[PDB]
């Protein structure tokens, strides 16, 4: 992304902007108890990679 | 098989002698030539189709009469229009014969 | 959208050419006269004005098109004319600004045929003055006055709103010119610009540019720093700690 | 580590033959002589395809290079190319360098250009193989190949609202017959890129401006009397 | 005087080694990555320096280097064995696909001794040997001898590189696309070197 | 050349001439005709080639269309004239 | 005293041309023709009919002119066929004697992109005798073969 | 040489560069008395040297 | 400045290199053939740039020498870039007498031309014959067969000392030869009065003979 | 050079009060004999003798 629509993006996505991208977040239900080892806040988004 | 054979026009050939004859008295005259105006007029006398080839043999055979002066003044040319559809030219008016 | 422009190209005290301006088509524009007449010529001052870098430019014949750099004289200095010499062009961006890109070109006196060339820019103009009429004073004689640097600046400056840059290196030059959309890359070091050069008279020759073809991926591929950075910086501890022992 | 090298390295080149493949298919039916498609063909070499399934898969046969913390990452990559396809030598280069050369992606392709000529099949574009035209008209093609990656990798560092200017030129243009110049200027017009083009008056394209020139001497000096016609069509 | 780009080329470190291994034939591929990289660099020029020698330098569509005499070689020439080309036709067969999956890159002198002995004519054979030679275990040693020798002989000329160790297992080069058959439209490679082997 | 040759040869022959000139368009109509009453006034032939016929008035003149057919190719030769 | 000529070219199995005779002029000869028609390589024919020095025979592009390049193949293959192939000329000397001179030409089969060349002379040959008709046997209805 | 440079057209950097060569022709008289003479200077080069 | 052949080699040395002599001696002289006076061309190009030569050729690790009788040659050193070869005894005991032969000024007269026959019978005279054709073959005892199989074997040795450039035939006549000073280098181990086993100790020391 | 060399010291001497030609210029080209700055090979060329 060009630098004009960067502040814009990072400004809309705020905490979310390093979150990852997951079309369904169903499949994570399981594996997510495993999770110790990971940033103390992750976020996880839905759709079209 | 045996060799054929094919043959060319001569209508450009003879477009050219019709615009040579015509523009040969500005010369005799020294009389000052503006393209613009010759153009608009030779236009009326040919189809829409045929008017790209007559304007460049216009040209070709006006350029070789005298120069214009106004070239070195340092101002540029107007763009004038010589029929309907939106045909333009650019030429100095011809002086120095 | 709406992609820019070049809007036309102007000569001043070239070889055959005192004062003249050439409108450029939107698609397509052809330049037509006897063997001779000075065609080549217009093209070569449209890429000198383009590209003002004087190891690049070498305006061979197109006879012998491909061969070795040959003898020492460039071509280039046969073109011009006694005194002062302009090349410039007229741009318009997708924002519509209307900037002026040029160089100025003299002679210099010697034995050997060398030429003297300074890039400059002007941004602001007016639509309703043309570089002809900046770049000559219309004095009593028959021909006019070519005004030096020194007259253009002086003259430039009174205007309201326009601003007129000097250049004293070819980068900034070119950074000018990427910044403003007239070129589609911009050229970070000398290698970048031969590349470009290449490109631009590969095109003007015509050919299967023999040059294009050998460093292919050189050309078509873009390098990424992705994959390196990474490891730079993880390599750092121990490149540090080696020069220290050292 | 391992994998997650291999993966991103995958997913670059994956992303850049998807790109040569959209250039591509700009320059499908073009007619030069008889000459009737361009291509940039891309593929990856052999042994860096082995060395990248290796470094993807066969980890842990080889784990004991990339963790010893006597020599660096670069290093560990430039032993391990070593270690498979033994017989390359080694310029008495350091190893620091091979590494670099290994992390970076554009060497991992191999790039050639083919042309659909006539009734054969796909060919490798040799000069001396072809006619003066079809080599003009290559050489076009391949240039616009260039501009149009220029652009697509500079857009990033450029303003949103800007869209360069495209040009280029071509001297001695009679060589090309007429179906060449059309083919020329259906390519420049899909792609809102400018030419000039100079001829000896034997061509004569009813698009565009067109200039006349004639040079004379005049007091004792040389002068250059010029004409310009344009709208025609 | 002489172009600049020639000095230089020549000047460099890489230079008279190189040239001293060209003038004994040998082939330069892709592997040795610096001089493939010089040459590569200096092309333009070395073409007119070995070109006063009345000798070709030329770069194979496959990528590597090597240089052709004319009648008029300034450098004096030598010619291969028939047994050599025999050999080296054998090398650009197994030069296969199977073979990745057969021997990875990586054959024995036993292959290509059986594979020798099984594809070529006897007759032949005894041409290489003696004519007078009958099937005989002798012969057969002879043969493996000579096999050996070749071998070496190729290996000076960069076709075939032996691994470091004594043993003789050894590793092919493209190089080997020297002895190849013509190729035409759609061919199959197999089909055709088996075709110029019988 | 051939004056050199004068003693060598015998008394009767006089050799023949000839010369080439590929992508001849680059030329323009002036210069064509100078370049023909040059070669005709030393009795020099002439072969020239160029994709459209730039000498109509001089000489002979051929033109060739290539055909694709059935999966191979083949040249088609017709000759032009002057005037018609 | 009356200068000797050039009376035809004439060209057998050629990349395009199966059997081709081009009478020359006088004074000059044209030809015309799309990009790909083929008339570089009637110049190239004729040439190489001339000189044929395999070791000077070198047909690079137009473009790149002048440069000394030393490629890796010299053109010429390509321009013939499989098959046998000739390139002859049909000269009137100044003794108004004709004489025929040409080269018998044929790829060499290997990976070598190599060409064979030998040349041969004719004279005495009648007036009446076209070369494309000596060169070729009529097999079939109106299905002409080449012969060695 | 002659023949390749007038089909590609052109001034041919060979021919100029050899005009000499090209266009002097060469003189046997010349020859027969200079074989004295060449024997002579011969002889001179094989003292100095 | 930049782009100047003096940035990376000198003048001289490139202009020897340009020369259109520079090929046909250079694959002369790695063949091992020396260079004498008689042939002008080449000996004055040596003469004339002489240090750029031997400069360049160290690049090989080979020495460029110049004898006192004013002939050059290639000596290898152990580390040598091109390959070192040794003479045969039989093309020693060729070598010595031709040498003899060379200085004998009671054949001067002849002003150089020597007939195979004549080289025979001096060598054939000094040399004990009959232990000398143990080379020839084991069982040699001075059987006329035997002695044309020496015969033979010598005017092959020479046709190879004619080819190392020691030795040239006449232009129409095969059985007749003329010298140069080039033999001289077969008296290496006398030339100095003093002790042999040093001399021959000095000479493997700089590479000019090995033992057998 | 011509000059120098055909017109000879008994009869000329009387001509030699000349500043252009003098007998020792011929060996003064011995300078220019040991090697000229030919370029192109062909047959063969050598010297200034
Ligand atoms: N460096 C130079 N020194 C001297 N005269 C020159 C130089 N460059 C060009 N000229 C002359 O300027 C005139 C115009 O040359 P130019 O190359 O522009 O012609 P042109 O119209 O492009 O011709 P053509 O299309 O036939 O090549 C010609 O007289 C040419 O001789
Ligand atoms: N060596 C070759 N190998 C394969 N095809 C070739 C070879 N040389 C020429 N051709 C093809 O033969 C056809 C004729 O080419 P040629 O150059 O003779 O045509 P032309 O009419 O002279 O064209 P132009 O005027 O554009 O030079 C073209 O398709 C060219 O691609
Ligand atoms: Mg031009
Ligand atoms: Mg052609």
């Amino acid at each position: 992304i060009t630098i004009d629509d960067a502040p814009y993006f990072s400004a809309l996505y705020g905490p979310a902007r390093h979150g990852i991208v997951v079309p369904d977040l169903s499949l994570v239900r399981p594996h997510l108890e495993t999770l110790e080892d990971c940033p103390e806040d992750l976020y996880l988004i839905e759709g079209d990679p | 098989l045996e060799l054929e054979y094919e043959e060319f026009s001569e209508i450009n050939d003879q477009l050219a002698a019709m615009i040579e004859k015509a523009l040969l008295v500005y010369q005799q005259e020294q009389r000052p030539l503006d393209l613009g105006a010759v153009l608009r007029d030779y236009l009326a006398q040919h189809p829409l189709p045929r008017h790209f080839d007559v304007a460049r043999i216009l040209v070709d055979q006006a350029v070789r009469l005298g120069v214009a002066e106004a070239d070195f003044s340092g101002l540029p040319a107007e763009w004038l229009a010589i029929n309907d559809y939106g045909a333009k030219v650019q030429a100095h008016v011809i002086d120095t014969y | 959208i709406e992609r820019g422009k070049f809007r036309s190209l102007t000569l001043v005290n070239w070889n055959g050419f005192f004062a003249r301006t050439f409108d450029l088509d939107e698609l397509v524009t052809t330049l037509s006269g006897g063997n001779g007449a000075g065609k080549s010529t217009t093209m070569a001052a449209f890429v000198t004005a383009l590209i003002p870098d004087l190891t690049l430019l070498h305006f061979r014949n197109t006879t012998e098109a491909g061969a070795t750099s040959g003898s020492r004289d460039k071509g280039l200095h046969g073109k011009l004319r006694a005194g002062v010499c302009y090349s410039t062009l007229d741009v318009i961006n997708s924002r519509h600004q209307r900037v002026v890109v040029g160089v100025r070109l003299q002679q210099v006196a010697g034995r050997d045929r060398k030429v003297d060339i300074k890039p400059f820019m002007i941004q602001g103009l007016p639509t309703a003055i043309q570089p002809t009429q900046l770049l000559t004073e219309n004095v009593g004689e028959r021909q006019a006055r070519v005004l030096p640097l020194n007259e253009l600046k002086d003259r430039l400056d009174e205007m309201e709103g326009v601003q007129f840059k000097q250049f004293n290196s070819i980068t900034d030059y070119h950074a000018q010119m990427f910044d403003l959309g007239v070129i589609p890359k911009r050229l970070r070091s000398a290698s970048d610009r031969s590349k470009f050069y290449r490109l631009i008279e590969a095109s003007l020759y015509g050919g299967i540019s023999s040059a294009i073809t050998r460093s292919l991926r050189d050309y078509l591929l873009p390098e990424n720093s992705g994959v390196r950075k990474a490891f730079q910086d993880m390599e750092a501890a121990l490149r540090e700690n080696r020069i220290t022992l050292e | 580590s391992s994998k997650s090298v291999a993966n991103i390295i995958r997913k670059t080149i994956q992303r850049e033959q998807n790109r040569i493949r959209m250039l591509n298919q700009g320059l499908q039916a073009v007619s030069f002589g008889q000459v009737r498609g361009v291509r940039l063909n891309v593929n990856v070499r052999e042994s860096h395809a082995i060395l990248l399934d290796v470094l993807s898969e066969q980890q842990e046969q080889h784990q004991d290079l990339f963790n010893s913390q006597r020599l660096t990452f670069s290093e560990a990559m430039a032993k391990l190319y070593q270690r498979l396809n033994p017989q390359v030598d080694m310029g008495q280069r350091l190893p620091q360098t091979i590494g670099e050369e290994l992390l970076d992606y554009r060497n991992y392709l191999e790039l050639d250009v083919e042309v659909n000529r006539g009734s054969d099949g796909w060919l490798k574009a040799e000069s001396g193989a072809l006619s003066t035209g079809e080599a003009i008209g290559t050489g076009m093609s391949i240039l616009v190949m260039v501009v149009q990656s220029w652009e697509e990798e500079s857009r990033r560092l450029r303003g949103k609202d800007i869209s360069p200017c495209r040009l280029l030129f071509l001297d001695e243009a009679a060589r090309l017959d007429a179906k060449s110049i059309a083919t020329l200027f259906e390519l420049c017009e899909r792609l809102q890129m400018q030419l000039i083009i100079a001829a000896p008056e034997n061509i004569s394209p009813e698009k565009g401006t067109t200039y006349k020139l004639v040079r004379k001497v005049f007091k004792n000096h040389e002068h250059v009397h010029v004409v310009g016609l344009r709208g025609f069509g | 005087f002489m172009p600049v780009k020639l000095a230089q080329a020549l000047a460099n470190s890489l230079f008279p080694e190189l040239d001293s291994q060209l003038r004994a034939g040998r082939h330069i591929g892709i592997d040795d990555l610096d001089n493939h990289a010089f040459l590569m660099d200096f092309q333009e020029q070395l073409e007119e320096f070995y070109a006063r020698y009345n000798v070709e330098l030329i770069r194979a569509p496959e990528g590597f280097f090597y240089l052709r005499p004319r009648s008029t070689t300034l450098i004096p020439r030598s010619v291969l064995s028939e047994l050599d080309m025999m050999v080296g036709k054998i090398l650009c067969y197994l030069y296969l696909s199977p073979e990745r999956l057969a021997n990875q890159g990586i054959f024995t002198s036993q292959e290509l001794y059986e594979e020798l002995i099984s594809l070529a004519d006897e007759g032949k054979l005894m041409k290489f040997v003696n004519q007078r030679s009958s099937g005989s275990d002798l012969d057969k040693q002879k043969l493996q001898e000579k096999v050996r020798t070749t071998l070496n002989r190729l290996r000076r000329l960069g076709m075939v590189y032996f691994l470091p160790n004594n043993n003789n297992k050894f590793t092919i080069t493209e190089a080997v696309f020297r002895f190849g058959a013509d190729v035409r439209s759609g061919d199959d490679p197999r089909e055709i070197q088996l075709r110029m082997i019988r």
